[PDB]
Parts: structure tokens; C-alpha cells; sequence
């Protein structure tokens, strides 16, 4: 829809943290719409982007793409600026055809959103245990 | 969504003191001005105080000015109101309002309020 | 962990459907562990795979990858076998470094799992509305 | 204004039908708002677009432009998904200069809405007879 | 049909104005019917043209095309007779194929008459606001 | 004269059928004036055209030409559109000189119109019997 | 030519029912609006009802509205008028008119009419 | 923030005038918000635009940019409607880097609001005198 401020609640490992994302405009060349967290020093912010292919008449495949990246700050000695030690990425990409229906798309979204709360994938990501 | 969840209230005798608050989630709290608006049990609305963006310019009403203070915390997103001397007439609900973009406000969003006596 | 039967509950558009996945063994060459739904005619089954990079001493980047694909059947006239009209894909890929901690990984997982229940992305996927 | 849902009533020749339209978001490439029919697969639904232009160094006046299309589905034998047979188009374009008032622009919109129900333009459009 | 007076009522932003259009014959050179107002000076008239073109060996589609021209007039300093300062045009083109039935052609006519009286289109034309 | 709607009555084999033809404009390049029947799906309509050479000062031969073509529809299986199996043509061409009079032209027209009701030609066309 | 050949009529007592029609040949019937116009034996013309292009918008008069209906058939080119309760005042000729291009009609073409009692 | 009416008070050389700016949407093509006055004719409006641009792969800096356009109007001899004779522009561009904190950005905003009300700058803008 139109971008608004998104408050994600009960997120985190223990499930008692928030993430308030403000909108940051649409990139006019590729259509990628950005969200970002209100944190100072904008080199280090929680950033979420979303990208949907435009509805055309002769389009064969619709494709949704979500990206998340979270930096961690490091106040190194001898510098007045914090730096970025490392990132933490996430790349979700959907793919549908032009004859797909609403319930076939909503089933894939609620399945992926329920696998990430399942104990297979809270153990394959948080503890880095491969399933065997 | 713009949400203003107040706290405080209760049964306090005259001459006491209080502190209210306002949760203020859903928008950038440190950009907008804020207000306290009261509603008597006789069902008439009255104005208490406004505080500006950074807390610099503060306007009180006549029946508030000698004994109340208003403040805000832009890092904890709270909006306070310290009370004193409680002269038996302020038994209102004390809504927490969000000020409009402008020079004097017209109270775009509101809140539930906390009963005081 | 060890693969077991995963019952995903309250999945779907209305949120009152299930998806029972049984394990289907580890691919020995690349390590990808499969799950599949108990549905007859195994050409058309709900299939979920998960892939985690192995813990080595000199590994710089850990990478989790989840794939979902759901076919739709079509009993075409003149054939005794249903065929696959179309698919519905999903491709989740994480990426971490070797100095990342457990709460930095668990924050990204519960953020992505809470964006997919947010009204930004139940409208960017189910209705195919680009955010603007 | 705001891209809401649009319920068009008293539509059709008899005037008893409805056509409900959900918004599909603007396009950052062109600034064209889009709408589509409530409940249909993509590329088999009725589309409505609208786009407003400002003056520039090229054109010295405004330009509003509505453009609707609506296909026809033919479920052929031996295929599960319908094909389109033909489209039908209607693209209005208005042109108002920068000093035109509000009641001059509303006079054009309401004249055209009242003219499409006249026996000159009934018989020209759904019967394809010219005016003699 | 046949050219007679098309007296249109309930016109305007308020909806109390009327307009009568007196016929001015058909141009044989291009098959364009003509309606006009009852002015004396020909440059101060509000005129409407309408023409439907048969499919030739190049275009293959039927094409109804309606145009609307509304000038406004005002006299200046040192001038006696009113001149013409602005032009508020309108240009609707329909397009159908050889196999379209008449109910498909009457759906597009009554859809366009219902979009022009909807709060999404009376805000983009009266107020000149893109749908955002 | 000017084209109007032509109602042909008591036409047919039994002589109790009608044919209502509406005008369809003059072709501006060659001057051929069309008539067509109000039937839906305009690929299949009864079509009549008439063509008269223009009165010039230095024209030696005046030439009237009338054409009739009638298609027959066939709802073929596997298609949503009727097709045209076959046509039924008619090609009447007159030819006069610039010194011919009105009664010499009106005699040829009423002779041809009375041969087509004569039993020689209701048997040479309806039953395909050659005269011998 | 525009021609409107009516039918129906006759001697019917009060409280009965009728149905009129209108032939409507010579023009595209399904483009124009239609009307019934009555003429009393006291020689004054009165209006009965109008029906729009597709039969959507229908306007009755005051002495007609409770008991008459009007309808049309755009494939058979007919224009009907169902009658009921026949309250002894409607003994007219019931002309069938063709409405003008416009917003309220001014009755360009007409017809012979059918005597009712 | 979110576009609502920005009613500005204590404006003018005396300081008693007010101005209300009603929002006119965001342009998706370049990300430029728009406020305007409540006129009917679009060329007689006082409008304000504002846009902040993310650092791309070329510019590397954030850039807030605010524009202000105030036309004045007067009618001439032999003319009826008022035209536009003068344009008083304003153009403020901010520029910050990735590592600037928000107190550095709020110092520049409140410094510029305090320079515009100082007797060195109300003499160079109201009276057009260089600082000598």
C-alpha cells in the first residue's frame, strides 16, 4: 500500500523487543521501496527494503523481493566515529505466475512465516545446526 | 497508528502532588508539539498546557500556571505533567493530545485519559 | 536438529489450515535436507528444503537457505495423470559472519517472521500491490 | 486524492451490474495510478489507470488521462486456464491550461459524463452506427 | 443515430447547469458529426464532435472518437469585442474488435460514465491532484 | 439522397421477412456509401453498398454499382466466437451515357426488378436450373 | 420513417387490468427513451410515465404511480404499460411517444393511440 | 513526517500575517513532497516543495532541499482575469554525511532559523543592501 511507519512487536530472541521503521521513499529507477529505523549516525541503521514487479498486461512472472540488513557498531580506539564490524543479511524472494490466485500466494507467505517460528528453523539459524 | 496511552491518576487529597505520563507510539515523538487537555465531570473541555518541539517554548493556562509544570523526554517518548497544590477543582480526565503542524494547535489526535480527584 | 515430522498450524490466508511435512533424507553431495508433504502422486507435493553451511574452523561466512515450492494440479482431458500447471516459489537466504552472536541471528529471523504478518507484506504478496 | 476501493454502481446496459475495483499502487516510473477487478487472476482482469501531468519545458498545460481496458476469457477445451480473446479500450485525455478555474474543469468532466448517456453516443458506441 | 439537439442537464460542480447543443451537419471528407452551441460568433462556441471509423485494410478495429472543445472569453483594455483566451479540450477514443458483442461495448460506455462521477476522478480533474 | 434507415419488407423466399439497414457513412476515397444491418458481432452482418459516379462536366459514362453480401454463422466447437462458413454475393452494375434520359434509366431499373420476380429467375437462382 | 403502432384498448370495467404495446419501427429502439402520454375525452393532454434507455430510470406521475408499471423489450422493439385498479378516470387514448435527446423529454414523435375506458 | 496542513503564523515585515499550506501529495518520479495554498487557479498559488535524497553511488551525501515560490498577480488594461507578473523564489539546500549525529543536523536547522531574523539579514533581504 502506501508506506507508513511499521512497528514490529515481540521481535527478538526472547520475544520482548521492538523495531520501529520509518519510510524512506521509493527508488525511481527500479521501484525498490525502503524502510529504515530512526537511529542516529545513519551509517548504522536497521534497513528493510521491499520490491514488487509492476502490474503489466504482458507480464508472465510476478516477483516479490524483501531484504534485511543489520549492522553492528564498534567504537574503535583512536576514532571519533563508530564503524561497522559486520552485517547480518536476509534475502526473501517470491515468484508467482500470472494465473496464480490470492490463496495460493497467501499460503506460501503464511507457511514461510510459520517455518521461522518452528523449532527446525529456530535451531538452523540461531544455533547454526544443520538438519540431518 | 498514532496512539497515546496515559498513566497515573487515583484518589489524592488536596495539597498533594502527582505525575502523569503519555506513551506516544506510532510517530516521531520528537518532531511534534504536545498538550494536556482536561475534561471536568461537568462535561466541558478545558486546556492545560502546551510544550514545543524541543521543550523550549511552553504555554500554560491561567488556572494552571502557578502550580503545574510540563516536560517531555524525547529519548523515552514520554510526556509528563507534574502537579502541585491540588486546589479541589481539578478532578478531570486529563487527555494527552498531539499538536497540529502550526503556530497554535488544534489537537489532531487524542487519548483515553486518567481520572484524577 | 534431527529431522522430524513438522506440523505447521493456522497457516493459510484465513489462518485455519495445516501442512504436515515428513522428512525425506539428506542429500549427501551438498547437504540439503528435504521435507515433503504426504500427498499421493509424488510429482505434486508441497516441498520444503533447508540448507546450512557446515561448521568449519576456517569458514568466514555462514549461510542458511530455505526453499518452498507448491504445485497446482490440473486434470487435463485425454490424460489419466494430473499435470502441473504452475509453481509457487519462495527463496529465503540468510548470511552471517563468524563473529556474529546468537541474538543477532535470532533478531533477523524474528524480524522477517514478523514482517510477513505485517500489513505491508500481506498486501505486497497477496494482492501484489507495490509499496509507494 | 487517496487510492481507495471503488464501487461502480448502475453499470452495464441494463444498469443493474456492479464493478468493484481495488487499488494496485502507483508506478514510480510514470506516476500512473492503477486499479483492477476485485477477485481475478492477474492478466485476466479489468484494469483502470489514471495519471495527472504538470507543466514542464515541453508542455505549458496540465494533462489528466484515464485509460481503461477489459478482456474476454475463453475457456478452451483441453486447458485449465482461460485465454484472452480480445481487448476493449477507452482512453480519455483532458487538457487544461494553468489559468483555468475549478468550474471550467468540472464543466468538462460533467458534460462528458452526461453525454455518454445520450442517444447520439449510445447508438454510436454499442451499435457502431455513425450519426447522420 | 440522427443529429438532433442533445440537451444535457445536471452539469457543473454544483449540478444545476444545462447546455443545449444544436447540430451542425456531418463532414463528408472524414465522417465527423458536429454539434455546437447557439452563439453568433463561431470562435465563442462550445462544440462537440463524434465519429466512428470502420476497419480498413490497415487498422482492423472499430474506433469511436468523441471530442469536446470549450473556450472562455474576456475583453481586454482598449478592446471592444471579446476574444478567446483559453481552451479546455477533451478527447475520448474507444476501440473494439470485429467479434465483440454489444454488451461488451455497453459495459465500457457505462463504466466510463460512472468513473467520471467517482471521488477519485472528481479530485484529479477538478482539483488537479494525482491519486496518492 | 441522404442516407436513412431502409426497411425492406416482404423479402425472403416465402415473402414474410424484413431487413432493417442502418447507414454506415461514405468512404471518402472512392465514394462508396455503406448500409448494414443491426446485428451483433459485426463480423457477421447483412451489408449493402451503393456507388455512383460523381456528376462532372466532362464525364462520358455514368455507372451505378450495388453490392450485397450475406454471411452465415457457425458456432464451431472449441471456440467462443462464431465464424463465417460462406458468403452469398450479389453484384449489380449499371452503365449509362451522358445523353441518356430519366425514362431510359428508369426502364432498365424496373425491368431488372421485374425479372427477379419472374419465374425464369426465381428458378435460375433459387433452384440453380439453367434455362435451356 | 418513425412509426409507433399501438395495440390493446377496449371496454374494461373498474378494478381490472390491461397491457398496451407499441410497435416502434423505423429507428434504433434501444437507444432512445420512451413515454406514454394520455388524452382525456375532455381534450386535455396529460403525462403518464417515462422509461430510460436500458429500462433503468423510470419516472411516473402522481395519478399513475401507485398502480401502473411501464416496461420495454429492446429485442422485440416493444413498449408496454401494465394497468391495474382502473379508478374510473383514465378513459384516454394513450399515445406512445418517442423521447427527445435530453434530460427530460419533449416528445418529438407520436402515435395513433388506443381507446380505453 | 506525514503531509498535513502547515499553518505558519507571525509572517511579514510587521509580523501579523498567517499562511496555511494544504498538502498536494508526493511525486513518485523524484520524491518531492508538495504543499500549496487554497487558490482555484493553479498559477496563483503559493507553493512549497521539500525533498530529501538518499546517498546513491555518485553523490555520497544526504541532501535536504526546500523550495518556495510566491507569485503576485495583477490585471492590466483590456484584460479580465488576473495574470502572473512576478516570481519571488527561495532555495535552501542542506548537506550532511553518513556519520553526522542528529544534534549536528538540528544545530544547522536552528542556526538558519535564527539568522533570518537578525538585523544583518533582514537588511540584505528586505532593503537589498550588501553587508558593508
Amino acid at each position: 500500500a502506501k508506506l507508513e511507519t511499521v512497528t514490529l512487536g515481540n521481535i527478538g530472541k526472547d520475544g520482548k523487543q521492538t523495531l520501529v521503521l520509518n519510510p524512506r521513499g521509493v527508488n525511481p529507477t527500479n521501484g525498490v521501496a525502503s524502510l529504515s529505523q530512526a537511529g542516529a549516525v545513519p551509517a548504522l541503521e536497521k534497513r528493510v527494503t521491499v520490491s514488487v514487479s509492476q502490474p503489466s498486461r504482458n507480464r508472465k512472472n510476478y516477483k516479490v523481493q524483501v531484504k534485511i540488513q543489520n549492522p553492528t557498531a564498534c567504537t574503535a580506539n583512536g576514532s571519533c566515529d563508530p564503524s561497522v564490524t559486520r552485517q547480518a543479511y536476509a534475502d526473501v524472494t517470491f515468484s508467482f505466475t500470472q494465473y496464480s490466485t490470492d490463496e495460493e500466494r497467501a499460503f506460501v507467505r503464511t507457511e514461510l512465516a510459520a517455518l521461522l517460528a518452528s523449532p527446525l528453523l529456530i535451531d538452523a539459524i540461531d544455533q547454526l545446526n544443520p538438519a540431518y | 497508528e498514532v496512539q497515546l496511552v496515559e498513566s497515573g491518576g487515583g484518589l489524592v487529597k488536596s495539597g498533594g502532588s502527582l505525575k502523569l505520563s503519555c506513551a506516544a507510539s506510532g510517530f516521531t515523538f520528537s518532531s511534534y508539539a504536545m498538550s494536556w487537555v482536561r475534561q471536568t465531570p461537568e462535561k466541558r473541555l478545558e486546556w492545560v498546557a502546551t510544550i514545543s518541539d524541543g521543550g523550549r517554548y511552553i504555554y500554560y493556562s491561567d488556572n494552571v500556571e502557578g502550580r503545574f509544570t510540563i516536560s517531555r523526554d524525547n529519548a523515552k517518548n514520554n510526556l509528563y505533567l507534574q502537579m502541585s497544590h491540588l486546589k479541589s477543582e481539578d478532578t478531570a480526565i486529563y487527555h494527552c493530545a498531539r499538536d497540529s503542524s502550526g503556530y497554535f494547535p488544534y489537537f489532531s489526535y487524542w487519548g483515553q485519559g486518567t481520572l484524577v480527584t
